[PDB]
């Protein structure tokens, strides 16, 4: 109600309709909202789903839904900061980080991705060792 | 930080 519900750039039919492939007893967790947010294009991290814990726990009402939805758009994601990002471990400035250097970023710190989540995130991306970051995050933002 | 909007959007993109 407070939220910024009106703005939430996807289409609202979509909202209702994928709440109602995974809802329960009218609630629906927080797992399946974040995939759901996923299928609409939007990018949750563990912050957002911490937040709409705390506030209303495991099982969101719909209403509760369309928040944690509106709390997921992140308007200031830009480019910038993800090659930024990548960049810090390109100490040699090549440019590239191999698949290796990078399964190892991405798995070991932040909402760290498993091996396999990681890896078939990279191989979906190049057939190559070395990655361009900087293609990849353009790749990644759309 | 920055990681977890890479490691979001990698998420956005596998689904
Ligand atoms: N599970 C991650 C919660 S906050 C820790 C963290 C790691 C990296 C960043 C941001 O890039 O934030």
């Amino acid at each position: 109600s407070v939220a910024d519900i009106q703005q939430l750039k996807v289409d609202e039919s979509d909202v209702r309709i994928y709440f109602n492939e995974k809802s329960s007893g009218g609630k629906i967790s927080i797992d399946n909202a974040s995939y759901n947010a996923r299928k609409l294009g939007l990018a949750p991290s563990s912050i957002d789903e911490k937040k709409i814990k705390e506030l209303y726990g495991d099982n969101l009402t719909y209403e509760q839904y369309l928040e944690y939805l509106s709390i997921c758009v992140h308007d200031k994601d830009n480019v910038e900061e993800l090659i930024k990002m990548f960049a810090h471990f390109d100490n040699n400035c090549t440019g590239y980080l191999t698949k290796s250097q990078m399964k190892n970023i991405l798995t070991t710190w932040g909402d760290a991705l498993t091996d396999q989540e990681a890896i078939d995130a990279l191989n979906a991306f190049s057939s190559e060792d070395n990655i361009d970051y900087k293609l990849f995050c353009e790749d990644i933002l759309q | 930080g920055s990681l977890l909007r890479v490691q979001a959007h990698i998420r956005k993109k596998m689904v």
